[PDB]
């Protein structure tokens, strides 16, 4: 009787002032494609600009 | 009239005092809880008080059907009052302790020429008294006659904080008050506690003899100690916000000292030069005929 897939959001520390982001910004992570080094210093480089 | 019931005109109920918890009204009683106490290594001494000069200021009517009850409760715990100590309206309530005068205090804390029907107020033999002492603060500006400040706050403290053993012996370490909070908490108690109509509070406490006086002391010891709290917030330096868990804390800095001003410009209510110049005759009038 297999798995599944789930997140966390690290709420297992009930201590406040760290965890601050949630589950949310790990999905448009995985959404994006993927960065290579000069891509990555290219987006920097536009959003700067 | 109303005559005066016997063990106070605040055991009545038509007019008591709630502070708003929030969205429940409660007992001054079951509010004072909700705060703890810090003591720090700082010591007070409890210091002797002097006597007031007697020289009320003289009679006078000009025409102004005056809010001398109004005026009063505005002060001392009022939002950012404007022009309090201003002569004109005590010497106009110094005319009442006069024995036969055409002048009666109103209930609703009105004063008037002559008199009216419609409207009930206190018999003229217990706002006789009243004025006989609360006329005085009226002159307590007076580079003379005026009052002390820095010292009268080694009192406010014992009661707010005033651990049995403490009010007992004669000092009390400086503490630093605490309590839960909800953000404009401050200054929302000070705007519920000023329509207490705190003249019935006073118009009886110089009203009430041996035994009515020993029971009155004795059950109305919170109904003071609030607006006592309420007056140390003004004149405390710092405010101190925690942010635990998911609650929200205020810290009142010192609950003994008069730090001479601001306490938190925005966090609660603050006190002007002639708001020292009230408070501290006030205070010198109330504890000393309160003890």
């Amino acid at each position: 009787r297999y798995h599944e897939s789930v997140l966390e959001i690290a709420d297992i520390f009930d201590q406040a002032d760290f965890i601050q982001t949630s589950d949310a910004v790990r999905q448009l992570r995985a959404l994006m494609p993927t960065l290579s080094t000069s891509q990555i210093r290219h987006a920097i480089e536009r959003i700067a600009q | 009239m109303l005559q005066q019931p016997t063990g106070g005109y605040t055991t009545l109920e038509q007019f008591a005092f709630t502070i708003r918890n929030d969205g429940t009204n409660a007992t001054p009683t079951q509010f004072l809880q909700l705060l703890s106490y810090e003591a720090t290594e700082n010591e007070l001494v409890k210091k002797t008080i002097p006597t007031p000069e007697t020289h009320l200021p003289s009679a006078r009517n000009v025409p102004g059907n005056v809010y001398i009850e109004d005026a009063i409760t505005q002060a001392l715990f009022g939002i950012s009052a404007q022009n309090v100590n201003a002569h004109g309206y005590f010497s106009r309530l110094s005319a009442l302790a006069l024995p036969n005068t055409s002048a009666r205090l109103g209930l609703d804390g009105v004063i008037y020429n002559s008199e009216t029907i419609n409207i009930p107020f206190y018999d003229p033999a217990a706002v006789a008294n009243f004025a006989a002492t609360y006329a005085k603060l009226g002159n307590a500006s007076t580079p003379r006659y005026r009052a002390d400040m820095i010292d009268i706050y080694a009192h406010v403290g014992l009661e707010l904080a005033g651990t049995d053993a403490e009010r007992a012996a004669g000092v009390m370490p400086v503490k630093r008050a605490k309590f839960d909070s909800w953000e404009g908490s401050l200054i929302s108690l000070s705007r519920d506690v000023v329509n207490w109509k705190i003249l019935a509070f006073l118009i009886d406490l110089c009203s009430l003899e041996g035994e009515a006086l020993r029971a009155f002391k004795t059950r109305n010891r919170d109904v003071f100690r609030m607006m006592l709290f309420i007056m140390s917030t003004a004149v405390a330096a710092n405010v101190v916000n925690r942010k635990v868990t998911k609650r929200v804390d205020r810290v009142l800095e010192y609950i003994g000292v008069n730090s001479m001003r601001t306490a938190g410009r925005t966090a609660t209510i603050t006190y002007d030069l002639s708001r020292h110049e009230f408070a501290a005759k006030f205070l010198q009038l109330t504890f000393t005929r309160w003890n």
